[PDB]
């Protein structure tokens, strides 16, 4: 709490986050469960830089 | 948002994106819209809603301020002024609050009270007819008709045809109040606002 | 000049140019159609969802879905969709 | 030279030169599809 | 003889092509090296506390 005074900040920081994506069935039906976005973020963030 | 009092409605209505050459998506414009939204009927072009008529004229149209700064500049190159002229875009957030009490003096009487002198039988008022007669237009209204303690305002469409003598609006609500409104030869509209109090207050003079 | 090509029964022209449902049936529109209490209906022909909701183009002109959604959603261009809120009809203040 | 590898109906020598999308197909990439607003895409075949 | 040479889920081919995750190391495309995780904890911070 005197840190807080001497001027500095608290930081939240995400670790991670659990989502999902939506895929249509070709007739414009999405689908959102069982598509987690955890099963590409290793895979994208392997191969990409971040800008 | 589409607001029609004792009932309102909300609709989402698919605009193109110019951008995209490949989106083949119908264009529409404003009016179009709201036609097709609301399921509106035209009578003279004038899309009335079950009868309550909704226009530019016979509403009154609210938008959040990035919306009229994409009207007010498609608004320009348009020959036809009409903002229901304009197209229909992305993100557009429009709102009709259509009036508790509304006279176009032509077959649409709504006030439960009556105006003075009318003279109609014109060819004037942007549609139809008009009023006349310098005499003093007033309307009493018995504060059962209205709700205790709200805001309102009080529109309408005015022309000179001659630039000349101006005209003196005062309402008697809750603090009576007293205006100069000088008229073009064309049409503008003025938008006096006023507000109710006192829960079954005096009357409402205009 | 008569493809479907997002394959949702209705041709690219009609699409296009206009049409209407006449016995589960997308058809060229004529003016005459309006008077007898048809609506002239466009869409996008690239797209089988136009605007967006969970219902194709035709099932929304031929009016071939659920019974309860609004008659102006039959529009390929006015989505189907509901809002939903909540609204206050009593206020109760307690000190305990 | 109109094969596909990697079958995502894009052909090789389209996503090694350049394509873009005309009607749901894929077409080869001419330098006036620019300022229509077409935009130039390349991927792994 | 065997399809997975190296014991583990992706066959010879999948590995030699590199066609699988993208996050795998290079060093797994090898038929003879595993794709496999050595996974632990490791300590940044010891609190010990009388209450
Ligand atoms: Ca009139
Ligand atoms: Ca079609
Ligand atoms: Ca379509
Ligand atoms: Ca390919
Ligand atoms: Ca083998």
């Amino acid at each position: 709490l005197k840190k807080l005074d001497a001027g500095k900040q608290i930081k939240l920081e995400t670790t991670q986050v659990s989502g999902n994506f939506g895929t249509k069935n070709s007739s414009g039906q999405i689908v959102t469960e069982g598509n987690s976005w955890s099963d590409y973020i290793s895979q994208i963030d392997s191969i990409s830089a971040s800008i | 948002i589409l607001d029609t009092e004792n009932e309102s409605y909300e609709r989402r209505v698919t605009a193109k994106n110019l951008q995209d050459p490949e989106d083949k998506t119908p264009e529409l414009t404003i009016g179009e819209a709201i036609e097709k939204a609301f399921g509106a009927t035209k009578k003279d072009g004038l899309l009335y809603f079950n009868d309550i008529p909704i226009d530019e004229s016979c509403v009154e149209l609210i938008f959040d301020d990035n919306t009229a700064n994409k009207i007010k500049d498609s608004l320009k190159t348009l020959s036809d002024k009409k903002i229901y002229n304009v197209k229909l875009e992305r993100g557009m957030n429009i709102l009709i609050k259509t009036p508790t009490y509304f006279t176009n003096f032509d077959d649409y009487n709504n006030y439960p009270s009556t105006w003075s002198n009318v003279n109609t039988t014109n060819q004037d008022g942007l549609q139809g007819s008009a009023n006349k007669l310098n005499g003093e237009t007033k309307i009493k209204i018995p504060m059962s008709e209205l709700k205790p303690y709200k805001r309102y305002v009080f529109s309408g469409y005015s022309k000179d045809p001659l630039t000349s003598n101006s005209i003196i609006v005062k309402i008697k609500a809750k603090e009576e109040k007293t205006d100069y409104l000088v008229p073009e030869q064309g049409y503008t509209k003025f938008s006096y606002e006023f507000e109710t109090t006192e829960k079954d207050s005096s009357n409402i003079e205009i | 000049e008569d493809l479907d090509t997002d394959n949702d029964n209705i041709p690219d022209s009609y699409e296009r140019n206009g049409y209407t449902i006449k016995d589960l049936i997308a058809v060229k529109w004529e003016d005459s159609f309006a008077e007898q209490g048809y609506k002239k209906y466009v869409s996008n022909y690239l797209e089988s969802n136009t605007a967006g909701d969970p219902y194709t183009d035709y099932e929304k002109a031929s009016g071939s879905f659920d019974k309860a959604i609004k008659t102006e959603a039959r529009d390929p261009l006015v989505a189907a969709y509901p809002i939903v809120g909540v609204g206050m009809e009593k206020l109760i203040i307690s000190t305990n």
